[PDB]
DNA sequence: ACACACTCTCCAATTCTCTAA
DNA sequence: TTAGAGAATTGGAGAGTGTGTTTTTTTTTTTTTTT
């Protein structure tokens, strides 16, 4: 057979490298500012998750990595259940 | 190994050769026609006139590369008098990122030596009657 | 024989459609 | 309304094939034999 190709998955996600990270430290990470344009805080709030997208998984443009990240969002019941997970965190 | 060890070798190696009291062909001179082909290979000394000599040039003995798209470097050695640069980016990192980069070169990390090319020719007087004087090419490389 | 230009082929990745809970 | 099972369409991986390559002045400085 030929190499199978690799793709982005939930497993990536899921992992330690993945979705925690930004939880971890998004906090800390993008700071907003009223003594700034709308157009200077907006090009803030991309380039950290720019940077975590291209350091997760960099086959792709930006905007295929969140397009991608759309299907296996609404379909992995797996996913779901980590998301709901962090919800019910904040219902604690 | 990670890189050619050639890369980092600041320093030229010669041999001097044995001096003829204490002596062996490398310590007795050949004239131009002496040398043989039965030579090729070994270590020898010559005499006669130099004819004319070249202006110094540099010449490559490893290359460095630079990928765009995963930030890996990789290096070439070069031997022979011609070569083909590399274009793609076969680290196994980066293949299993399925990522086909683009490979650039870079002076600031090859590595260069001096070089030089002259050209020697018998002493008129030892021409044998009716005969055209013969004439070796020399290279020289670093200090 | 050694880099190239061009052709051919198979296989799996993808999206679309139907069915039932 | 979600999701999962089956069918159809497309991409390009990569394998294959054929190909190409070595290789009469006219103007100007200098030596030589000729009138
Ligand atoms: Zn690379």
């Amino acid at each position: 057979k030929r190499r199978p190709q690799v793709k982005l998955t939930a497993e990536k996600l899921l992992s330690d490298k993945g979705l925690p990270y930004v939880l971890k430290n998004a906090h800390k990470r993008i700071r907003i500012s009223s003594k700034k344009n709308s157009y200077d805080n907006l090009s803030n709030i991309i380039q950290f998750y720019q940077l975590w997208a291209h350091e997760l998984f960099p086959k792709a443009k930006f905007k295929d990595f969140m397009k991608i990240c759309q299907t296996v969002g609404k379909t992995d019941p797996v996913l779901r259940e980590y998301r709901v997970s962090l919800f019910r965190d904040e219902m604690g | 190994e990670l890189f050619p060890p050639n890369l980092t070798r600041r320093y030229f190696l010669y041999f001097k050769p044995l001096s003829q009291n204490c002596a062996a062909i490398s310590s007795k001179p050949l004239s131009v026609r002496q040398i043989k082909g039965d030579f090729l290979g070994q270590l020898i000394t010559v005499r006669g006139i130099i004819t004319r000599v070249s202006d110094v040039k540099p010449a490559v003995e490893v290359i460095a590369y630079t990928c765009d798209q995963c930030g890996y470097e990789v290096f070439q050695e070069v031997n022979s008098r011609t070569f083909t640069p590399l274009s793609e980016c076969t680290s196994e990192e980066c293949s299993q990122n399925q990522t086909k980069g683009q490979l650039f070169m870079s002076t600031r990390a090859s590595k260069f030596s001096a070089f030089q090319e002259c050209k020697i020719q018998e002493l008129s007087q030892q021409v044998p009657v009716g005969h055209i004087p013969r004439s070796l090419n020399i290279h020289v490389n670093g200090t």
